[PDB]
């Protein structure tokens, strides 16, 4: 979950970018 | 770049998704 | 600024509590 | 004076007891303490013990609740070796729930000259603390099979945490404003608080332990504080602060402070700075932080969804 | 008029404001009502905006990060229940973080049926110390309320309404500026009252138009039909979202939908109910969508993905109700001061089986594990890492495992481990290792023997004082004497005493604080072994430093060395109220 | 006794502690 991409480790952009339309 | 948690989780996704908005299914 | 004035200027600064 | 003790193998278990051994330049046999209460102290186990600079036998500290650091030992600088507990032990930390500084090794060399040091469980007590004793100490430098357990020591404990520096000292004769550093763990709601520590304090050799029990004798006028409102810049992180209040004119304080942060551990500890002026509950308010940090992780867990 | 108006699925509005018009014309919501992360709307965009077709939502309401929105009075005028069917975490009703929201607005609201209110974060928010949350949910403790600007500010709540002695004080009860709090009789406690106060009808969950008359009321307090509330519905309409009655034709077409294709869950029918899944030990019959009985056993599993499913809150737990069967492994991190075992009991009561391991972490308010009413097996064919089948660790109010008078569990195959339980007794800890197995089987059980239960009483055996003798200062006291199976693993004893003017002192909880009124621990070094194998040698302390006229609360305690044999826990006596003699 | 010397008594009797 986002929780375990973003906080308890690093997001790339990439991955931020994953959670948008 | 850095750990994203609480509100700056929602403040740094919706940078990256300002108009585009949020996925749900 | 005085120091008590200067601290609550920092504290709305910081913390978000002003007078 | 020298202090034989007749039963060669005196506890300590409370301030009564320790005033037998007022004087003692030097304790002959072994010792033990269990010191595990005591009311309005006023250090009066540093009075009785403070003088004791070599102790023969073993020296065993067991079940001592009340006792947070072993400065009360002021003077206390040679264990002999000369009567071994069991194991060949000379210090035997076991179960002190409290303890917190074993010892101020910069301003401490003890000595324990003959035989293994012992620490099991004292969870307050840092790996760090042990460390440096048995490297004072000489026993690990002497191949000692020093039985120390990295489990149940140091657990429970903000040990070995970031150094915080002071950047903001403006003074006035009956309020000091500080700011610190900013300080934030790899997750920022981590910071439940700081908690800052004062002391009025005449001498630039005070301890953060000094003067201090968990039985509730404590020195230091502690002001908890709030986390600062955070921001998303790193580079606008504004230097959080305190004006302590209600000081004495032209009157040294010794001032540190300290992040209180709820375990995943990540926290930072200031020096003590020395400032002129001018001339258990705890464990519901960790978890009910805990517990709205859990919520907005489950929120955002549920809420954010990666697309296909 | 009774739910005029349409029935609507759970409805998720993110981003634009556009898709709010989905409820136009919705009275009830047969989901959640997620309303969240509109940034770009502004207070113009809320003015004309209002749903008061809205009366209630099933499952849950949740606002977060909604800009503008200054007031709930605009969007939903009319929601009175929210049923809470389905919750967020633990909460049906959720307003986080809310950066606009100057004052709740729902003051129809009267019910939420279950789960409770999280209102966090709302900045600008004011008008909730005013809200009576008791007449709203009967769990007002549960409901947590914090951070928003009634508990940074000053709010001036001035409402020119009932006033509740909840408070201190008789503030009155104002959701708005505008709208006083509907309280109602005490009587009419779950159904309220017209404007005049004449009660509703028996039905009529939160209010009616018209009294004691339930097609004129606003919401069921059980079910609705036909546009009437009832009690049950009758045949042949069955239950559907325990909220509503629908008839065969209904799930009939509901079962053929998700067989024809999928987003789905065929609503089968058992038991006048329409359910998503036959239940456990019965399989849909004939192509009459009708569940019956198997021979043979068909339990219900439930498959977990990726092997693991953590129980966080209700609606994590209530994703296994019924579940009889875990093909995975589960754990458990329940968090926070509120417990919630009466809801792990009705959804992970009736788990007969897990197939992966359990594991208990960093659980709070979780007195028991008993909330589990009928787990007998745990597989361990998975196993948490340390090849463990049962885990609890930083558990800090556990207290027991299942009652091992009563229930079985045994473990196919795994480790057992125990840290950190501070009020898990060993002695309820050892009983499992036999009755799972792992003891049959000399699993190496990594269980800590001094980090769990040492801040909980662990003695079983009993100390009686033998022989009280008192002075003006001093009080003698023996007490049978006391060895372990070994004596070598007697320690000593403890002798606790403490001032008790009055003999109302509870026992000593176990967690030797040293406050100013607490224990007077005096540790005591055991008697020599000697003589028959009767012990005679009695054991015995004096205190002086006692002071005439006074009477203490003492007691005694062993202390033991606890070890790999499990049959240490030591002995306790009840505490005994002593009284020195008075001098001049 | 007095409760001073039972307890004395009692420390030989078990404690094997005597003056
Ligand atoms: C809200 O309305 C519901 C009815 O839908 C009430 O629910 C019952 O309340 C009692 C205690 O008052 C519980 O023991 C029952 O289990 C509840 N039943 C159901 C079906 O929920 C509830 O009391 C009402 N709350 C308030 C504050 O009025
Ligand atoms: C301790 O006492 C014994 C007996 O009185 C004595 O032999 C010994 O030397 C003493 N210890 C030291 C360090 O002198
Ligand atoms: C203690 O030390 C002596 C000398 O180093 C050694 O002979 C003895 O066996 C040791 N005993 C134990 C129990 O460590
Ligand atoms: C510092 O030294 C003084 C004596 O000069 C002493 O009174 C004081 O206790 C010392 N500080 C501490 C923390 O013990
Ligand atoms: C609501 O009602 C209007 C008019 O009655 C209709 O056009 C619309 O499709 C209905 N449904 C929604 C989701 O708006
Ligand atoms: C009840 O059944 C009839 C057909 O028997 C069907 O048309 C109707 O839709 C059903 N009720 C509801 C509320 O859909
Ligand atoms: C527990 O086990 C005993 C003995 O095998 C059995 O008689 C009893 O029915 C079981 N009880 C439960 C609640 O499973």
């Amino acid at each position: 979950g986002i929780v375990e991409q973003c906080c308890t480790s690093i997001c790339s952009l990439y991955q931020l970018e994953n959670y948008c339309n | 770049n850095q750990h994203l948690c609480g509100s700056h989780l929602v403040e740094a996704l919706y940078l990256v998704c300002g108009e585009r908005g949020f996925f749900y299914t | 600024x005085s120091l008590e004035e200067e601290w609550a200027q920092i504290e709305c600064e910081v913390y978000g509590r002003c007078p | 004076k020298v202090c034989h003790l007749l039963e060669g193998e005196k506890t300590i278990d409370s301030v009564t007891s320790a005033q037998e051994l007022r004087g003692c330049t030097v304790i002959n046999g072994s010792l033990i303490i269990n010191i595990r209460g005591g009311n309005n102290l006023a250090a009066e186990l540093e009075a009785n013990l403070g003088l004791i600079e070599e102790i023969s036998g073993y020296l065993k500290i067991r079940r001592s609740y009340a006792l947070v650091s072993l400065s009360f030992f002021r003077k206390l600088r040679l264990i002999r070796g000369e009567t071994l507990e069991i194991g060949n032990y000379s210090f035997y930390a076991l179960d002190n729930q409290n303890l917190r500084q074993l010892w101020d090794w910069s301003k401490h060399n003890l000595t324990t000259t003959q035989g293994k040091l012992f620490f099991h469980y004292n969870p307050k007590l840092c790996l760090s603390e042990i460390h440096k004793m048995e490297e004072v100490s000489g026993t690990k430098g002497r191949q000692e099979r020093n039985d120390i357990a990295l489990k149940t020591n140091g657990d429970k404990a903000s040990c070995e945490n970031e150094l915080l520096k002071f950047s903001y000292i403006r003074t006035s004769f009956d309020k000091i404003l500080l700011r610190w550093e900013p300080y934030w763990p790899p997750d920022f709601r981590d910071l439940l608080g700081f908690m800052l520590f004062y002391k009025e304090a005449p001498y630039q050799n005070v301890t953060e332990f000094d003067g201090q029990d968990a039985c509730g004798s404590n020195s230091w006028t502690v002001v908890d504080i709030d986390p600062p409102l955070r921001s998303n810049d790193p580079k606008s992180q504004n230097h959080p602060g305190w004006l302590m209040r209600g000081l004495k004119p032209w009157t040294q304080y010794a001032i540190f402070v300290k992040t209180l942060v709820t375990f995943s551990t990540y926290g930072a500890k200031s020096d003590i700075i020395y400032v002129q002026t001018d001339a258990s509950q705890i464990l519901k308010e960790l978890e009910e932080s805990s517990f709205r940090k859990t919520f907005e992780d489950y929120l955002h867990n549920v809420v954010f969804v990666p697309r296909p």
